RNA sequence: UAUGCCAGCUGGUGGAUUGCUCGGCUCAGGCGCUGAUGAAGGACGUGCCAAGCUGCGAUAAGCCAUGGGGAGCCGCACGGAGGCGAAGAACCAUGGAUUUCCGAAUGAGAAUCUCUAACAAUUGCUUCGCGCAAUGAGGAACCCCGAGAACUGAAACAUCUCAGUAUCGGGAGGAACAGAAAACGCAAUGUGAUGUCGUUAGUAACCGCGAGUGAACGCGAUACAGCCCAAACCGAAGCCCUCACGGGCAAUGUGGUGUCAGGGCUACCUCUCAUCAGCCGACCGUCUCGACGAAGUCUCUUGGAACAGAGCGUGAUACAGGGUGACAACCCCGUACUCGAGACCAGUACGACGUGCGGUAGUGCCAGAGUAGCGGGGGUUGGAUAUCCCUCGCGAAUAACGCAGGCAUCGACUGCGAAGGCUAAACACAACCUGAGACCGAUAGUGAACAAGUAGUGUGAACGAACGCUGCAAAGUACCCUCAGAAGGGAGGCGAAAUAGAGCAUGAAAUCAGUUGGCGAUCGAGCGACAGGGCAUACAAGGUCCCUCGACGAAUGAC
RNA sequence: GCAUGGCAAGUCUAACCGGAGUAUCCGGGGAGGCACAGGGAAACCGACAUGGCCGCAGGGCUUGCCCGAGGGCCGCCGUC
């Protein structure tokens, strides 16, 4: 049995005095009425802030953490196994509709990896090299200068 | 497990591997959910005329003549819900979404589960079907498809100690209620489901309570009419194998 | 259609030429064999046996066939009015069976004897 | 108000075992499964690898998922595993149903709850 | 015990309830224009008797032909009389005939009539003559182009909102509109006409930066289709009417060429299956209609009736639905299978006829002006500097040029050729046809299951109800008595039932008549709850209860 | 938000297409959405698959002592 189903006989259906559930006055106005007066509480404050650059002058980088790559090495058997070599571009989803691929250094790297990507974060390298690995900046990647 | 194959004479003619799906654990909640959705999805949208009760310039006189403020026209009360000939306050609405969604995985799981309920004589018997057989579902040679006469299928079912269920379904019920006024005077027990592979069995379809289907598209309702698992079924050598990859 | 309202409606409002089928009656065993039909449209000449009402068991000549009301009068199947006069008690052909045909009409006979068509 | 027949049976069996054998885990696990689904455990392998030890049955009062790497040779007992979870686990150890565990160890001894 | 209170009984009143459904409501598919050759609508006629509805039109519920159909028929409508039908009627399909008056209403006028040959009025062509033609008005909504509110929201209110909504003017079609880039701008080595659907997204953008408003490119789909002029170069090589003769148009340019894969011209190579025009002309599919179509009407019992129960039997590519005196696959219509016709798809697709694609070199020959663009003032938009449009004013270039890429200018780069035009399909609606339903079931559902837009209200615009059910069969009550009496009453007849006898299935409550129980003319008012007494009570569906004594015997507790 | 259920580092298809028992249903369709990294107006940069200590449930043991998921208090890391 639901709450609705139990209201017959109650008269007020939970509204309290039958003088309560009328028009918008019972809501202090329609929509966001009073968001600066009677109901200012918890509302974001009023005002303009910042600016936006045109959407076609904006770059969307496709990112990935070493942790993701590293935990799936053996499974990514369909990619180089040298002294592993992996072109991150062939790993990241959304890499297509992105302006470039970037390797971030979140997590650990328990293997020696030769990563190929358009860009890496300082920590991404330190960890990769740290595990006797290497980092190869793609041709596009050659946009840092 | 293995299932016995039968020839059109009712004699055993070898046997095959009962596909793994028939091992799927029976899940009546998922099966019921699946049947509930298929049943809802074929319901038609309805609702009263949106202007019903509203075609009137009826006005209220307000205070003054010792009468309640009810819209009236030609001395007759109108429009409002409490008024006879007035509008319906909260009537059936056409814009209402009367369909039910169901994830493909969840639906397919119910199909497999309904399939598995078909291989359990105890369940099949609990569902209500009448028969003197022990092995279930009933598997038959693909020649079954070449049959043409209904009475031929009758002979085969009797030879298989399964015709008893058709006698069960050979009783129609004249329902209580006004369904009758809308074309739903009768209803009847669900009997044997015949699952073939090329085309539904034209020869078996007219049997009392019988349902015909094809391995490629047999659904949860076929296998569990009303959402009750364990329907007495009869597969076809090929149907059995094809149904395995559902 | 399958809807009861439409079925009865199509029957009550069927044009005249479509009402002949509302006055058809099953044929005796012999007649069915003779003309290869299970039933026929009762004519004011046929002989018929009543198989269901209070007059079940009686046989007589058909004296009238009303298409407007889809009923037939059969000789001796009557009711006695208050004054005493004897009037016919209308019968639904569905409760009757033809035991002898009136083939005085070549078109009818030809129709019955044909195979592709039935009378 | 559970709707799944098997989940109900599992809970019933978990209680029978706890009331008739030297194991308070089963009943404990039964109590957690009786709680709303949102509270049930949803554990990835990475967590089992961090707190599990060999020859100690890992018991998950919920479902095991496939994120992370499991190397330890442990037996994981859970209400359910994702396809990948059960695969990675069977490789270096073993994946078993809470129904099997209850049968091989009704006393519920040498076991660690992970959530 | 009067007047009277409470409850019930018999009979009314009333029409709830239950059951029933010729009507609604909603959804889906199909289909889709009519009219001066006088539509749609209205008026008045039209029947043996004819008021209403339906039909029809002085040939008047109908006339003719072809096919279907069939022994009956003369609509709703169950009468009387009479007639028609084997000279094949009724009925149905297709085609044709007739088709009064008003009505766009068109000779002039007029509340449906009148007065003295008429396309009235506006147009095009023109034989300059109404000679040949067009327009006008209708249609449920859908569609296109214009005009354009307020209540309301913002808790007031003015910008904003409601909303380009309601409503108004004009106009087309079966669909409309749009549409082969002076595009896009995931900026690219990229996309490639246009609708529409999903998404992009409540994103960008707007906004007393409040409340609110709100795209696009792209992507996934549906369906796919591209072409024609102006000019250059030609210059009468041409078009329209007429059978013809003949006439009219046309140098202010008919016709050829050509159309951003730019074109033309001069000089060449090669070659056409592009395009444009015309001819032929479907399959299939979908919708509707139609033909054919299996097997019990066997026994006994109950009943007014078997379609019930019990017994025996049968068909099924048919166990959808309906009808028939009660629960019917097998009694009748249908239903499955198979077959036929029309409509739509579609004058489309294919096929065939003709035409002829394209490439090289040269050539500043051609390529749409109040335009592109700028300014003043307005409206509008998400359009913000960067939407679209109106208005006033100003105002260019000529492809070696010009426009666009979300502020202006200049260069570069990429895209693209405005100021001419046409264009199938995929999408909207629901009048019309058919199908369908966890919709309503006669105070419901349409206002309308019935006389329904009826009766009726208002000067008018406009407003607007209520009314469903005898029975299996009318067997719809003969004869007799009574009475002023075709009334009514009594008796009687029919039927299973008249307490089924006409708003005639059932027949609640309020309530009325008569009557039964209890109370009652010395007595007090939330009408009762709980206890306990009186009186009343056919059966059934409840069977307990009382007194002596004894056993048990909590709290409490004696003489 | 919550209860139940499927799947899970993923999940769900939308329009629409094919099939069919033809509005149901079977297959297909991942366009796109949300989740898988945040911080910053922007430019731009880009994180604990665990380092310490308490300790509930549960487990272990020689029955106070160990292990102690979740939780609690800190460290430390990304960015302004
Ligand atoms: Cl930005
Ligand atoms: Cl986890
Ligand atoms: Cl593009
Ligand atoms: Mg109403
Ligand atoms: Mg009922
Ligand atoms: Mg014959
Ligand atoms: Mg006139
Ligand atoms: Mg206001
Ligand atoms: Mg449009
Ligand atoms: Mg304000
Ligand atoms: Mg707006
Ligand atoms: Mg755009
Ligand atoms: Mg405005
Ligand atoms: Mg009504
Ligand atoms: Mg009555
Ligand atoms: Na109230
Ligand atoms: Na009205
Ligand atoms: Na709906
Ligand atoms: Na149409
Ligand atoms: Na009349
Ligand atoms: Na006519
Ligand atoms: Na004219
Ligand atoms: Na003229
Ligand atoms: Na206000
Ligand atoms: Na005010
Ligand atoms: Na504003
Ligand atoms: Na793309
Ligand atoms: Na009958
Ligand atoms: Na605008
Ligand atoms: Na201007
Ligand atoms: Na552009
Ligand atoms: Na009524
Ligand atoms: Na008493
Ligand atoms: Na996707
Ligand atoms: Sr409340
Ligand atoms: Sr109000
Ligand atoms: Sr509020
Ligand atoms: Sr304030
Ligand atoms: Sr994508
Ligand atoms: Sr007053
Ligand atoms: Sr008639
Ligand atoms: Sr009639
Ligand atoms: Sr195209
Ligand atoms: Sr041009
Ligand atoms: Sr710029
Ligand atoms: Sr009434
Ligand atoms: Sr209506
Ligand atoms: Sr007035
Ligand atoms: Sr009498
Ligand atoms: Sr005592
Ligand atoms: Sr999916
Ligand atoms: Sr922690």
């Amino acid at each position: 049995t639901s709450k609705k189903k139990r209201q017959r006989g109650s008269r007020t259906h939970g509204g309290g005095s039958h003088k309560n559930r009328r028009g918008a006055g019972h809501r202090g106005g329609r929509g966001d009425a009073g968001r600066d007066k009677h109901e200012f509480h918890n509302h974001e404050p009023l005002g303009k802030s910042g600016f936006k650059r045109p959407q076609k002058v904006q770059e969307e980088a496709a990112t990935i953490d070493v942790r993701e790559i590293d935990e799936n090495v053996t499974l990514l058997a369909a990619d180089d196994v040298a002294e592993f070599r992996v072109d991150v571009r062939d790993v990241v989803e959304e890499a297509d509709d992105a302006d470039y691929v970037k390797v971030l250094g979140a997590g650990q790297v328990r293997h020696e990896l030769t990563l190929i990507a358009d860009d890496f974060s300082e920590g991404a390298r330190e960890k990769v090299e740290g595990a006797g690995g290497s980092v190869e900046l793609t041709d596009l990647g050659e946009e840092r200068q | 497990m293995q299932a016995t194959i039968y020839d059109l004479d009712g004699n055993t003619d070898g046997e095959v591997d009962l596909p793994d799906v028939f091992e799927t654990p029976v899940r009546s909640d998922l099966i019921g959910k699946a049947v509930r959705a298929a049943q809802a999805n074929r319901k038609q949208d309805y609702g009263s005329d949106e202007y019903a009760g509203l075609r009137t310039p009826a006005e209220s006189f307000g205070s003054g003549r010792g009468q309640a403020h009810v819209p009236k026209l030609d001395g007759r009360a109108r429009r409002v819900p409490q008024a006879v000939k007035g509008r319906s306050a909260h009537p059936p609405k056409t814009e209402k979404d009367r369909s039910l969604d169901l994830n493909d995985k969840e639906r397919q799981l119910a199909v497999r589960s309904a399939l598995a309920a078909t291989a359990d004589a105890d369940l099949v018997a609990d569902r209500g079907h009448e028969f003197d057989r022990d092995e279930v579902p009933v598997v038959v040679s693909d020649d079954f498809e070449d049959l043409v006469k209904t009475q031929e299928v009758v002979s085969l079912l009797e030879a298989l100690d399964v015709h008893a269920d058709i006698d069960r379904a050979d009783e129609t019920k004249i329902k209580a209620g006004q369904g009758s006024a809308r074309g739903r005077k009768y209803r009847r027990p669900a009997s044997i489901l015949f699952v073939t592979s090329d085309e539904p069995s034209t020869a078996a379809r007219n049997l009392a309570g019988a349902d015909v289907a094809t391995a490629s598209e047999v659904n949860t309702e076929d296998l569990a009419p009303g959402g009750a698992p364990g329907r007495l079924t009869v597969f076809t050598e090929s149907a059995l194998a094809e149904v395995a990859e559902r | 259609s399958k809807q009861p309202d439409k079925q009865r409606k199509s029957q009550r409002r069927a044009p005249l030429h479509e009402r002949h089928k509302q006055v058809r009656a099953t044929l005796s065993a012999d007649l069915r064999e003779e003309y290869g039909q299970r039933n026929v449209r009762v004519n004011a000449g046929d002989t018929v046996e009543v198989l269901r009402g209070d007059f079940a068991g009686e046989e007589g000549e058909v004296i009238n066939v009303d298409l407007d009301k889809a009923v037939i009068h059969v000789e001796d199947v009557t009711l006695e009015k208050t004054d005493g006069e004897e009037v016919p008690r209308p019968l639904d052909t569905s409760n009757v069976r033809v035991t002898d045909l009136d083939l005085e009409d070549e078109k009818r006979e030809a129709r019955l004897e044909s195979e592709d068509d039935s009378a | 108000s559970k709707t799944n027949p098997r989940l109900s049976s599992l809970i019933a069996d978990l209680k029978s075992a706890a009331r008739s054998s030297g194991g308070a885990v089963w009943g404990d696990v039964a109590e957690r499964l009786e709680k709303p689904r949102r509270t049930h455990a949803e554990v990835n392998l990475g967590r089992i690898e961090r707190y599990a030890q060999e020859d100690e049955t890992v018991v998950v009062p919920g479902k095991v998922l496939g994120s992370g790497v499991l190397q330890k040779d442990v037996t994981v007992a859970a209400v359910d595993f994702s396809g990948t979870a059960e695969t990675k686990i069977d490789q270096v150890g073993e994946a078993v149903s809470l129904e099997q565990a209850i049968e091989n160890n009704p006393e519920g001894s040498h076991v660690r709850v992970i959530r």
